[PDB]
């Protein structure tokens, strides 16, 4: 169960999420989900 | 003919008489795949197999 | 079931990443962890001093963990070593960017 997000993500909204997951989910879920982020954000740039 | 003072050799970092330094390479200032991070350059294997860095070191050892 | 997740979780099992999911589910059933690092520590040197010759490429630690993975209901290979099915032959290593 994750948010659906619209707007524009920026470094403090990055931030934020990255709390809320490590929050929720653990730091073992966050560090694959950082590590897949981080894949596609290269991509994308 | 030469006059007093003109160049009859070029010594090593200089061509022509001007002070070389270094290369003329062709850039692009994007980002690649991660490899840019922070500073970090890609570089092309051209630049190895021209040998356009090419340098030589000497150094002395005495007993 | 997704149907595009085979490569991530086959990528996921290779890299070693089911190590640390192992160490963070056994730190969530202990409340010090330097007394599980120090339990873990004695269990491996035990392991060391019962069958020396047997370690030197399997790595005694992680055979404590995968022990303890075992034993908890989870399949895990000995010490988490697999071997790559793929190699071209001897002397060849593979090159990991």
């Amino acid at each position: 169960n994750l948010v659906f997000h619209n707007k524009a993500i920026n470094g403090t909204a990055m931030k934020r999420l990255i709390s809320r997951l490590i929050d929720h989910f653990g730091m073992a879920y966050t560090s694959h989900i950082l590590d897949q982020v981080k894949t596609l954000g290269f991509q994308q740039a | 003919c030469i006059k007093k003072g003109q160049i009859l050799a070029d010594g090593a970092a200089t061509v022509g008489g001007e002070l070389a330094l270094g290369k003329n390479v062709l850039v692009a200032y994007m980002p690649w795949e991660g490899y840019n991070s922070e500073d970090a350059v890609l570089i092309s294997e051209r630049l190895v197999y021209e040998d356009i860095y090419t340098s030589f070191h000497i150094r002395k050892y005495e007993i | 079931r997704i149907p595009f997740l085979e490569e991530q979780v086959r990528k996921i099992r290779d890299g070693g990443k089911l190590l640390t999911m192992d160490i963070h589910r056994l730190l969530l059933n202990e409340d010090n962890r330097f007394d599980f690092v120090n339990e873990i520590a004695a269990e491996a040197k035990q392991y060391v001093e019962n069958n020396r010759d047997e370690y030197g490429a399997k790595k005694a630690i992680l055979h404590v963990l995968s022990n303890r993975m075992n034993d908890a209901g989870v399949y895990r290979a000995e010490a988490y070593m697999e071997s790559d099915p793929f190699k071209p032959g001897p002397g060849y290593m593979k090159d990991e960017l």
